[PDB]
RNA sequence: ACGACCAGGGCUACACACGUGCUACAAUGGCGCAUACAAAGAGAAGCGACCUCGCGAGAGCAAGCGGACCUCAUAAAGUGCGUCGUAGUCCGGAUUGGAGUCUGCAACUCGACUCCAUGAAGUCGGAAUCGCUAGUAAUCGUGGAUCAGAAUGCCACGGUG
C-alpha cells in the first residue's frame, strides 16, 4: 500500500450491550459501543433477546409498571 | 334542532343517569387511589368500554323548547333567542332590562 | 400525554385480538380502527393497518414505534402540494 | 474566559456568560454557580483560575456542548424515519405542534417566495 | 483477520466433505472485495464527489480511485471523462478485517433487517448486494454527514457456479434469507 | 332514502391575499429583593381553606361555605434598593427537542398548563387607513358567561391618568 494517501487504520475496542467484544481495525480512531451487534439480533439467532438493560422499551416498563 | 338530535341528547342524559352511580365509585376511586393496586387498577381501565354515551361529557346542553347547541344559559336551560321572547313577555321572574 | 399514573391506555378489543396474533403468529396483517392507543412491546411484533378515514395503511411497528401511538404512523390528509 | 465548552464566555456577568455555551440557560446556571459557591455578579474579570477550574468540575456534570446537538439531531432523525406525523412535518419544514398553518407559519416556512 | 483465520480451519474443511472435493485448491476462495459508489448527481457539483469518496476512506481503510465516464451518454449528460464515481478494491488483510466488519457490525444495522437473498449470485458465483444509506458502518457519523448515499458491494469468489458461492457464504454466517 | 344508528376522519390542511387582535422591537425598560392601594363577580355532580409532598404545573389529607360570614384570591402598574449601559442585547419570545401535570372513555391528527434546553423575525413599519373631547384616550391588573377541559375573543370591574 502507499504510505501517506491512505487514511489511519487502527487496533481499536468494540462493546456491545450483550457483552461480546471485538478487537476490530478500523478509522474510528477510538473505542466505539455496539447497542446491536451479530449476536444481538433476532434474525441470525432466531431467539429474540430481550436484554435491554440500556434500552428504550425497559424505560417504557420501569414508567409503567403494568402487569401481564 | 332536528328530531334526532333531541332523542339523541336523551339517551344519552337517560344512559349517564345508569352509570353515574356505576363508575365514580368503583373505576374514579380506584383509578386515582395511593394504595393504586397496580394489577386491579390496571384491570379496571380495560373495564371502562361501556357505553361511551353514559359519559356525563358527552353530554350538550341544548335549549329545552327548541334543541339549540348554541347560545346556552344554564340559569334558564334555553337559548338565546328563547331567553329573550320569553323574557320580553314578563314570562321569567325578576328579568327586566338591564341599565347602569 | 397520559398522566402516567393512569399507565398506557389500550383498546380492550385490539388487546386481545393481538394476543390471539401473537400466540398464533402472523397469519395476515390484522386491521384496526382504533388511532388513539400506544404500542406495548408485545405488540411490537405484527403488523398492524390503522384506519385513516378511508383506508387501512399498514405500518409494520419498530422498537422505536413503542410508547408512540398507532395514529402518528397513519396520515389523513392527502397533501402533494399546490402548483403540481 | 475560556471553558471546556468551545463556546468562549463573554467577559461582563457570570450568569450570563454561562449561558452563552450552548444547552445551559439560567436556572442551570443560578445551580451550577450557586454549587460553586460564589456571588452570582461577579466577572470572569476579577476573578482567578481557581475558580473557572471548579465551573469546569460543574459544567461537566451536565451533557452540555456540541455533543447536546448530536442527541437533538438524532432525535430528530428519530422522527424522521419513524413515519411518525413530526417526521412528515420536520420533512416539509412545516410547524410540528399543531400550530396553524393557513396563516402565520412563516417561523418554519421561511419568507415567502413569490 | 479473524475470519482469515476462520476460513483455514473450518471452512475448508466444511466445504470439501460436502462437495467431495479431490484437491484443497479446488474449494472456493474470495478474491476481492469491491465497494463502488456511483454519485451521478457529482456533474452538477463535483465537492459532492469529494465527500462521497472521503465516505469509502471512512468505511475502508483505502483512498478510493475516482471512476470516470468512459464514454458520452446523452440520456444523463455526461461526457466521457467526467468523473462520476468511486471504488474500493479490498484484497488480503484489509478485506478479511472489512468482511468480519460488515458481517459483526454493519448487516446487523439495517432497519427491519429480514435476510439478504441468494438470488443475486450474478450466474457464476460472486455476490453483489446494494447498501442504501452509509450510517449502517459505525465509522459513519451523522452530524457531519452530507447526504445519506447508497453503496454497491460486490464479492468475488473462486466458485465455478453459483451453489458454490452460495455454500461458501453461508459457511461465514451469511444471513441468506 | 336527501330519513335513522355506529367507528374513524374532517370542520384545525396550505404555493398564497385580506380583516381583526395579542406580543414586541426596549433603559419612562428588563431583571432580583422588600413593600403599598382596589372594584366587580361567581360557587354545591360546585368554590375549595389550613397542613404535608413535589423546582413547578399539581397531588394527598381535609375544614368552612348555597354565602356582607367560607372559598376562589397574593391585584398589577406604583414605591425603595441593586444590576444590565445601547448590543439583535440580562430586548423579544417565536420555533424546536427532552421531561412532566390535569381533565376527559380517549390529548396522534387535534387541548390547556409546568420544568429543562435552543433563542427566529423584529431595532418603530410605503401608499393608505383607524379610534378618541375627560376620568376620555393610553396603560395595568381583576371577574364572569360559554364550559369536563380548552380565551390573545366577548361581556363586565377598578387603579394610574
Ligand atoms: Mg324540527
Ligand atoms: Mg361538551
Ligand atoms: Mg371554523
Ligand atoms: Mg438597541
Ligand atoms: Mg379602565
Ligand atoms: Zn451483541
Amino acid at each position: 500500500m502507499k504510505k501517506d494517501i491512505h487514511p489511519k487504520y487502527e487496533e481499536i475496542t468494540a462493546s456491545c450491550s450483550c457483552g461480546n467484544v471485538m478487537k476490530i481495525r478500523s478509522t474510528v480512531g477510538h473505542d466505539l459501543n455496539l447497542d446491536v451487534c451479530s449476536k444481538c439480533h433476532p434474525f441470525f439467532t432466531g431467539k429474540q433477546r430481550d436484554v435491554a438493560t440500556g434500552g428504550r422499551v425497559d424505560r417504557f416498563n420501569k414508567r409503567f409498571n403494568i402487569p401481564g | 334542532a332536528k328530531q334526532s338530535m333531541k332523542a339523541r341528547e336523551v339517551k344519552r342524559v337517560a344512559l349517564a343517569d345508569k352509570y353515574f352511580a356505576k363508575r365514580a365509585e368503583l373505576k374514579a376511586i380506584i383509578s386515582d387511589v395511593n394504595a393504586s393496586d397496580e394489577d386491579r387498577w390496571n384491570a379496571v381501565l380495560k373495564l371502562q368500554t361501556l357505553p361511551r354515551d353514559s359519559s356525563p361529557s358527552r353530554q350538550r346542553n341544548r335549549c329545552r323548547q327548541t334543541g339549540r347547541p348554541h347560545g346556552f344559559l344554564r340559569k334558564f336551560g334555553l337559548s338565546r333567542i328563547k331567553v329573550r321572547e320569553a323574557a320580553m313577555r314578563g314570562e321569567i321572574p325578576g328579568l327586566k332590562k338591564a341599565s347602569w | 400525554p397520559r398522566s402516567l399514573k393512569k399507565g398506557p391506555f389500550i383498546d380492550l378489543h385490539l388487546l386481545k385480538k393481538v394476543e390471539k396474533a401473537v400466540e398464533s403468529g402472523d397469519k395476515k396483517p390484522l386491521r384496526t380502527w382504533s388511532r388513539r392507543s400506544t404500542i406495548f412491546p408485545n405488540m411490537i411484533g405484527l403488523t398492524i393497518a390503522v384506519h385513516n378515514g378511508r383506508q387501512h395503511v399498514p405500518v409494520f411497528v419498530t422498537d422505536e414505534m413503542v410508547g408512540h401511538k398507532l395514529g402518528e404512523f397513519a396520515p389523513t390528509r392527502t397533501y402533494r402540494g399546490h402548483a403540481a | 474566559a475560556r471553558i471546556a465548552g468551545i463556546n468562549i464566555p463573554d467577559h461582563k456577568h457570570a450568569v450570563i456568560a454561562l449561558t452563552s455555551i450552548y444547552g445551559v440557560g439560567k436556572t442551570r446556571s443560578k445551580a451550577i454557580l450557586a454549587a460553586a459557591g460564589i456571588a452570582e455578579d461577579v466577572k470572569i474579570s476579577e476573578l482567578s483560575e481557581g475558580q473557572i477550574d471548579t465551573l469546569r468540575d460543574e459544567v461537566a456534570k451536565f451533557v452540555v456542548e456540541g455533543d447536546l446537538r448530536r442527541e437533538i439531531s438524532m432525535s430528530i432523525k428519530r422522527l424522521m424515519d419513524l413515519g411518525c406525523y413530526r417526521g412528515l412535518r420536520h420533512r416539509r419544514g412545516l410547524p410540528v405542534r399543531g400550530q396553524r398553518t393557513k396563516t402565520n407559519a412563516r417561523t418554519r416556512k421561511g419568507p415567502r417566495k413569490p | 483477520a479473524k475470519l482469515h483465520d476462520y476460513y483455514k480451519d473450518e471452512v475448508v474443511k466444511k466445504l470439501m466433505t460436502e462437495f467431495n472435493y479431490n484437491s484443497v485448491m479446488q474449494v472456493p476462495r474470495v478474491e476481492k472485495i469491491t465497494l463502488n459508489m456511483g454519485v451521478g448527481e457529482a456533474i452538477a457539483d463535483k465537492k459532492l464527489l469529494d465527500n462521497a469518496a472521503a465516505d469509502l476512506a471512512a468505511i475502508s481503510g483505502q483512498k478510493p480511485l475516482i471512476t470516470k465516464a468512459r464514454k458520452s451518454v446523452a440520456g444523463f449528460k455526461i461526457r466521457q471523462g467526467y468523473p462520476i464515481g468511486c471504488k474500493v478494491t479490498l484484497r488480503g488483510e484489509r478485506m478479511w478485517e472489512f468482511f468480519e466488519r460488515l458481517i459483526t457490525i454493519a448487516v446487523p444495522r439495517i432497519r427491519d433487517f429480514r435476510g439478504l437473498s441468494a438470488k443475486s449470485f450474478d450466474g457464476r458465483g460472486n455476490y453483489s448486494m446494494g447498501v442504501r444509506e452509509q450510517i449502517i458502518f459505525p465509522e459513519i457519523d451523522y452530524d457531519k454527514v452530507d447526504r445519506v448515499r447508497g453503496l454497491d458491494i460486490t464479492i468475488t469468489t473462486t466458485a465455478k457456479s453459483d451453489e458454490e458461492g452460495r455454500a461458501l457464504l453461508a459457511a461465514f454466517d451469511f444471513p441468506f434469507r
